[PDB]
């Protein structure tokens, strides 16, 4: 049941810092790690064991490991959270600052210093007994981050074949670095196709747009984006962190969301939230979640083919409004003729040890979906990669180790990545059709 | 194993002794009056130091034990006019009315033995005055044939008298490029042969190398003999700091005798000192331990007109004066091993002796010195010493081929047989060093 | 079965470790530096037992049952001036022989044999003063030639002077031997006598000592005093079982019964958690470890005090002593976790041994993070590699016979051939020892008796 957070790259470090601050504010842990709750009452309804290891000093150390080639962001996080994290759970590869935004250098550093990471994760696992899997937070655009993520994914799949792995990948926005970052993105995508079990996608452009819409200042900061990522991760993990009757593990969530390991990419949405009045009921929250103006990914589709959806509503809700919103969603959303029209609603309790968020008494809702927008994003990324590769031969100039010894193997690996992502999008557009399950029907 | 009897022979040797005593007085802040100087220094006065070189009397007045032997009355009057004579004893200093010869012919003659007896009974009385003995220190120049011969005679008499403590002989080697006196290589070879006969540890220091150092490092326009004497004083003080003052890793003279002799016949170590630079370079920035360890191996700091890169590495020592971290110098010596500047051997390479002393270096007002809290003196064993030997031996061979002056030497106190013996022994030492170095 | 133990300080390093050990014992038992016990003589009730290590001349003064023997009187005078009235001036041996004339085991054994009568007379006087006795504890400090020679002479005297007493020794090995030839010669010549006469020997390699001193301490520079303080604390922890008598192990003989499977295998490897009685012991309440984590740290190679070089290490006898408030369920959990991670030989089903001691009521109580500490001693053949370093040095240098002009004086042999033969014999002895170790590492060692019955 215990999940270990893996913060890869400076993006991973930022999102981990934000998520741990949010979880401390929720479970009354603070920055010092000591239990901010009185020692007179031990009855608690939350679950901090899979995320926080409680020591004899009653301090809750976050079960997180930071793997990054840039020690500056790790030192900044340690300075901001002095007394929170464990110095033994810090890994900077002892190679200095980062150098090169390609996947090759990241994977080479991972393969070189895999022994230290393996020892760290083995110690973290042996510290407890009940284990379920790991949690990875990285960006597919960052070269070193993607390399470290691929290395740790390979290590996990060839060491612990029984632990389900979930990751959160934030795709880059429409910018200049996509001529080279697309290589790292498609390599991470191939690694996810090969070994990953669950992945939650994010689009940087859509995230920036949503943050600029919900915020007053249009100058959206990367810290604000990381705060939004922390909020969505807390909303999707509330069901595990506060288990009451139905949901007590991510296993059931991924069972009801992911139908097959070939389709293990999920698009999140969450509305409404701040980062002070109530104006949206549960029906309003559900229709806003359905509307593309509240999703954390770029839809770019008039009517996406919804395969599996699951929503968690936070707040005091009425079954009548729940049924009305469910009927409206069933009437609006179209489901394929081969897959069932399953719609799951989980009522997540609020944390009494968490300070009151702005816009009090406003019911909110998160929704994880599997539709044909992630495939549009993947198609855009693969088209950009194909264009830049077939037009300019510049990727053979920035490589390390085996990728630098010969550039032919690099082109072969990239062609294999393109082939596997093409097979993925073909399987997705086939599952979009009703003739997908015709082999048994 | 606490007292060290130092002897100053010849004009250059007496000047070197004066400089070394002056530097010892400056390090401890010792003035001619003293009583230690004063009797509250702790530890610039008793106990050690000064008890290794300065004999302690009843009144507490430290007496620098030095035997100033010379046959030139000018140098004796010069060393007697200063306060050093008040620091010394009149019986310890020996006076000579007429110089022996030019220069080694009469330096080892019976006139040498007439003073040998006197200085021998004087050394016996001095050893009766003090308690214990560590080794015999010698300070004479090979350029001066009289001083070199008298030092060789003192060394032979001390080996035949006690033979228990090892004998240290600091030999000042002339410039291999230019020779002021025509008899200089002959006396140099004869003195090297006498040291091979009766020396357990020697020292090779060149004057041209010191001149190039003070011209390039210290940036002085007119080098003088006083600067060379002060640099030799700094060298000797860097060697004997571990005996004068205490440190984290104190070393003994027996440790030096073991380290510098890794074979049946190896007693020729080179000396280097770092950092030596101008005062402006020290005022601008400060160096690290790696820079000092790299400069220790430079050809300039080797104090010899030869390149140590072509030489082969053997057992070496490094004494660190001042505040010195052990991990820092360990990383530094590991970096030097990784660089592989000097070619190593199959026996010695893991022989980097590391000694530490708390006494920081002192900058004399006459000669500029880089004011650094950490100084390093390295006693190395390289095979470029054999190259300098072969150069001076080819010079001596051409000379002895012509030599223009054989009748004077064969008539006064020598013969062609002694010259041939010295030449053959020097060549044998050179080829033996080459074969024991290149055997790896 | 518990008897008194007399401390034997030899050499400069040995004297330093002895002074540090006695200061630590005084701090633990509230004795102090002045010699007079800081606790009043009215509260006679004492849970510890200083009698095996301290002579009770008076009711308020506990004189340590220790004898210092060294050639350099400077360190002895410094120790005596620092500890006014603590040590016994009659137990200080200098022989008025001056400083050591080199770092040769030959000179060490010579200076030991010349004044062997004085040290034996002092030992006899201490035996007459005491009433009970069990054995001696010698500090070799084999890094120094004179100290190693003095220790070898002491052992060669004690073996045939008191055969009814068990002999334990502590040999401190350097990290990177400066003069490899001389240090290897001294260590091999001391190891010869260790194999011949010594009953138990504990090695202390300075590499792990310097590593721990650089890790747990804040100052990057390492000082020999707080370096030897580590061995001081180790000796204190291993003698705690007799100072504060536990309920399982109460005598050095009973401890060595399970620590030594055979007199041929009498070399151990120690390991200790981050110390709490050293100088910089403030960074211990940030770990928050339990007894299971203490056992994990003890079994970890980073906390050992010798060169681990763990390449499939073969264990023969593993023992651990935990001091503090220990939990039996946590001990059981640690044993279950360690029996599936520690390699055990298939011929002997003997597992690791656990002992629980008592903490001093006068020592500064530590917070619940590091209030409980642990020590581990394991019989591993990894010290064979530390020995093979010196054996390879001997094999690569003995081709020419370097440094033969230093070991020829002092000893009873002045010729080169006799010294060469003695060195070859000692090399053969240590080679046979390493062969015995690599044979016991296999299963045929116990089959050597099964093949013939
Ligand atoms: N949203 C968000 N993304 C970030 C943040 N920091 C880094 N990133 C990601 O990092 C990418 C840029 O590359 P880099 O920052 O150099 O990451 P990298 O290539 O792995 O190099 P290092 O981070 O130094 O290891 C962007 O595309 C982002 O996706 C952040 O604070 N917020
Ligand atoms: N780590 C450590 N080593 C020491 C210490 N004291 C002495 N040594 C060892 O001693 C060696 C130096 O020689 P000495 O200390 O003079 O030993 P010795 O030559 O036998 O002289 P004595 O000990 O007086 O008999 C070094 O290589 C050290 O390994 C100490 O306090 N700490």
């Amino acid at each position: 049941g215990e999940i270990i957070t893996l913060q890869a790259g400076q993006c991973g470090n930022h999102v981990g810092k934000f998520l741990w601050s949010q979880l401390a504010k929720e479970h009354a842990i603070g920055t010092d790690g000591l239990s901010q709750l009185p020692d007179s009452s031990t009855e608690r309804d939350d679950d901090t064991k899979p995320f926080f290891r409680e020591n004899s000093r009653n301090k809750f150390t976050p079960r997180a490991i930071m793997m990054d080639s840039e020690p500056s962001v790790i030192a900044d996080v340690e300075n901001t959270f002095r007394g929170f994290f464990d110095p033994r759970n810090t890994w900077v590869a002892s190679d200095g600052a980062s150098a090169g935004n390609s996947w090759a250098n990241g994977y080479d550093i991972g393969t070189r210093n895999q022994d230290d990471i393996l020892n760290k994760i083995d110690k973290e696992i042996d510290s407890t007994d009940n284990f379920e899997g790991f949690q990875l937070l990285h960006s597919v655009a960052g070269g070193t981050g993607s390399g470290l993520g691929s290395n740790l994914l390979e290590a996990l799949c060839d060491r612990y074949p029984k632990k389900i792995l979930t990751t959160y990948s934030v795709f880059p926005a429409r910018s200049s670095e996509v001529v080279v970052q697309s290589y790292n993105t498609i390599l991470a995508l191939r690694r996810l196709i090969e070994d990953s079990d669950a992945t939650v996608v994010f689009d940087n452009a859509s995230l920036l747009n949503i943050s600029g819409k919900v915020f007053r200042n249009p100058n959206i900061d990367l810290q604000h984006t990381n705060q939004l990522i922390s909020t969505i991760i807390s909303s999707v993990t509330n069901s595990i962190r506060f288990p009451s009757y139905m949901y007590s593990s991510m296993s059931s969530i991924y069972s009801t969301l992911i139908p097959s390991p070939e389709l293990h990419f999920l698009s999140p949405s969450f509305t409404p939230f701040t980062s002070a009045h109530k104006g949206h009921s549960s029906y309003d929250v559900m229709l806003d979640l359905l509307d593309p103006s509240n999703s954390l990914v770029s839809t770019a589709m008039n009517n996406p083919t919804y395969f599996n959806v699951y929503n968690t509503i936070i707040g005091n809700v009425e079954p009548r409004q729940i049924s009305r919103a469910m009927t409206k969603l069933q009437q609006r959303i179209k489901f394929p003729s081969w897959s069932s029209s399953a719609m799951h609603v989980n009522i997540g309790r609020r944390s009494p040890y968490l300070p009151l968020q702005p816009n009090e008494n406003e019911v909110s809702g998160m929704m994880l979906s599997n539709m044909s927008t992630v495939v549009n994003v993947f198609e855009n990324a693969c088209n950009t990669f194909d264009k830049v590769f077939a037009k300019g031969a510049f990727l053979n100039n920035y490589n390390v180790g085996d990728l630098f010894q010969s550039m032919q193997n690099v082109q072969d690996e990239f062609a294999e990545s393109r082939e596997v992502v093409q097979s993925l999008m073909e399987d997705y557009v086939a599952a979009e059709q009703d003739s997908y399950l015709d082999d048994v029907l | 194993m606490r007292e060290v009897i130092s002897i100053n022979v010849g004009q250059a040797g007496c000047q070197i002794g004066n400089a070394c005593w002056e530097l010892y007085s400056l390090e401890h802040g010792i003035k001619p009056d003293g009583h230690l100087e004063d009797g509250l220094s702790k530890p610039k006065g008793g106990e050690e130091g000064f008890s290794t070189f300065f004999h302690e009397t009843g009144y507490g007045k430290f007496v620098p034990r030095a035997i100033y032997v010379d046959l030139e009355p000018n140098v004796i009057d010069e060393v007697r006019n200063g306060p050093y004579k008040d620091l010394f004893h009149p019986e310890q200093l020996i006076s000579g009315k007429e110089d022996a010869a030019n220069n080694y012919a009469r330096g080892h003659y019976t006139v040498g033995r007439e003073i040998l007896g006197d200085v021998l009974d004087r050394i016996r009385k001095l050893a009766d005055q003090c308690d214990g003995l560590q080794g015999f220190l010698f300070t004479h120049s090979l350029g001066g044939g009289t001083g070199s011969g008298l030092g060789s005679l003192l060394l032979e008499e001390l080996s035949a008298e006690y033979g228990k403590k090892s004998k240290l002989e600091f030999a000042v080697y002339p410039a291999p490029q230019v020779s002021t006196s025509v008899v200089e290589p002959y006396n140099t070879v004869l003195t090297t042969h006498t040291t091979l006969e009766h020396a357990d540890c020697t020292f090779m220091v060149d004057n041209e190398a010191i001149y190039d150092m003070c011209k390039r490092n210290l940036d002085i326009p007119r080098p003088s003999f006083a600067n060379l004497n002060n640099l030799i004083a700094q060298v000797v003080s860097s060697v004997t700091a571990s005996l004068r003052f205490d440190g984290s890793l104190n070393v003994d003279l027996n440790e030096f005798q073991t380290n510098l002799v890794p074979y049946p016949r190896i007693h020729f170590p080179l000396v280097s000192y770092s950092p030596v630079l101008s005062k402006s370079k020290a005022f601008h920035e400060s160096n690290s331990v790696s820079e000092i360890t790299n400069a220790c191996f430079e050809p300039g700091n080797q104090m010899v007109k030869c390149d140590p890169r072509d030489g082969k590495y053997m057992a070496t020592c490094l004494l660190y004066r001042g505040d010195v971290v052990t991990r820092d110098v360990q990383r530094a010596v590991e970096q030097v091993k990784n660089k592989k500047t000097v070619q190593l051997v199959d026996w010695c390479p893991t022989g980097f002796k590391i000694g530490i002393c708390y006494e920081p270096p002192t900058a004399t007002p006459n000669s500029q010195l880089a004011t650094v809290d950490r100084a390093v003196c390295m006693l190395s064993n390289t095979t470029s010493i054999a190259e300098a030997w072969k150069r001076i031996d080819r010079k001596f061979d051409l000379m002895y081929a012509k030599r223009a002056f054989v009748h004077w030497y064969v008539g006064e106190g020598m013969e062609e047989g002694e010259f041939t013996e010295a030449r053959e022994d020097l060549a044998a030492l050179e080829r033996d060093y080459i074969e024991v170095g290149a055997d790896s």
